[PDB]
């Protein structure tokens, strides 16, 4: 069967270049156009270009002309997409996709490659309480960390009902931030302990924060 | 050059109902159009090609039609698996996408406000959080007011994905100020407007 296996995650500074590979197997590599499509976090698909592995002709979207280079190594059935002068707007998941026959549509897709563009360095979060006060709401603020992700549990996972961990938001400083909240009965605030367990693997940060009214 | 308009941006239906997504091309440039499905955390997936041809392995509940400028994807008897994002495509052009949402009865948000913590204040920053809990539809308007003065451009919102049990949304709105600016004002309030509320709801506190 057809298989498109892309290279792993990339982390680049603005101004650098990145080279994503797409290894094809299960079919005649030269027989089908390969397209590249990217998706920036939380928005739609954007076509970048195609290469014809038979001969190597390319066609790039105008907005990447001069910035992007698409190549292929027929001898290892691998297509490449190199994007230079990276900008923050280039942070996205990049997909290679193959035409089924000769129609301009994307029948077979690689698994995608995340390319992070950031000037920030690894950093663990600061965990601040969101003090509460038939239902009361409390939570924990996980501020200023990089890269994603963090994981938040409540009472070491013993409390899962009513928990809401929001998607992280990229601040203008290049650091991420999120809050995790939980609703609990008002009648238990004076005696029940609520501890959010925050985990940021990149920085070895494991902070347990008691949240008292 | 060529713009593909998908309609509506969001479609709210129940499982077992018929979904009809629309894709309109500004200038007809082909009788052939392709539809793709993207589930959370997955790569896009081709459903239909050349307007009405179903891709290999795609369930038959997906059918496409249309010619010229107007194209339609029909999902007969929606299933929970199907509430996802769908894109249309012609050549290098993509539609903005249509999110297929689980419909439910309107639910007003429970609103809570959280002052900055003493620990964070020690560090010279103040984060005021406004929480909107378990509401539907997703459309919500949050307005921060400091000393009864409307703020602009100094807050950030984050919304959860629709809950798997009650199909509601939650939303956070974070107002971030320096310690200095936070202590120059006394009143902090977040005003919430939602179609489930007869009048806006304001949660406030004095520093």
């Amino acid at each position: 069967m057809v298989q498109l296996v892309q290279s792993g995650t990339e982390v680049k500074k603005p101004g650098a270049s990145v080279k994503v590979s797409c290894k094809a197997s299960g079919y005649t590599f030269t027989g089908y156009y390969m397209h590249w499509v990217r998706q920036a976090p939380g928005q739609g698909l954007e076509w970048m270009g195609w290469i014809n592995p038979n001969g190597g002709d390319t066609n790039y979207a105008q907005k990447f002309q001069g910035r992007v280079t698409m190549t292929r190594d027929t001898s290892i059935s691998t297509a490449y997409m190199e994007l230079s002068s990276l900008r923050s707007e280039d942070m996205a998941v990049y997909y290679c996709a193959r035409e089924y026959s000769s129609g301009w549509y994307f029948a077979y897709w690689g698994q995608g490659t995340l390319v992070t563009v950031s000037s920030a360095s690894t950093k663990g979060p600061s965990v601040f309480p969101l003090a509460p006060s038939g239902t009361a709401a409390l939570g924990c603020l996980v501020k200023d960390y990089f890269p994603e992700p963090v994981t938040v549990s409540w009472n070491s996972g013993a409390l899962t009902s009513g928990v809401h961990t929001f998607p992280a938001v990229l601040q203008s400083s290049g650091l991420y931030s999120l809050s995790s909240v939980v609703t609990v009965p008002s009648s238990s605030l004076g005696t029940q302990t609520y501890i959010c367990n925050v985990n940021h693997k990149p920085s070895n940060t494991k902070v347990d924060k008691k949240v008292e009214p | 050059e060529i713009v593909l308009t998908q309609s509506p941006a969001t479609l709210s239906l129940s499982p077992g109902e018929r979904a009809t997504l629309s894709c309109r091309a500004s200038q007809s440039v082909s009788s052939y159009l392709a539809w793709y499905q993207q589930k959370p955390g997955q790569a896009p997936r081709l459903l239909i090609y050349d307007a009405s041809n179903r891709a290999t392995g795609i369930p038959a509940r997906f059918s496409g039609s249309g010619s010229g400028t107007d194209f339609t994807l029909t999902i007969s008897s929606l299933e929970p698996e199907d509430f996802a994002v769908y894109y249309c495509q012609q050549y290098e052009f993509f539609g903005q996408g249509t999110k297929l949402e689980i419909k439910r009865t309107v639910a007003a948000p429970s609103v809570f406000i959280f002052p900055p913590s003493d620990e964070q204040l020690k560090s010279g920053t103040a984060s005021v959080v406004c929480l909107l809990n378990n509401f539907y539809p997703r459309e919500a308007k949050v307005q921060w007011k400091v000393d009864n003065a409307l703020q602009s451009g100094n807050s950030q919102e984050s919304v959860t994905e629709q809950d798997s049990k009650d199909s509601t949304y939650s939303l956070s709105s974070t107002l971030t100020l320096s310690k200095a600016d936070y202590e120059k004002h006394k009143v902090y309030a977040c005003e919430v407007t939602h179609q489930g509320l007869s009048s806006p709801v304001t949660k406030s506190f004095n520093r």
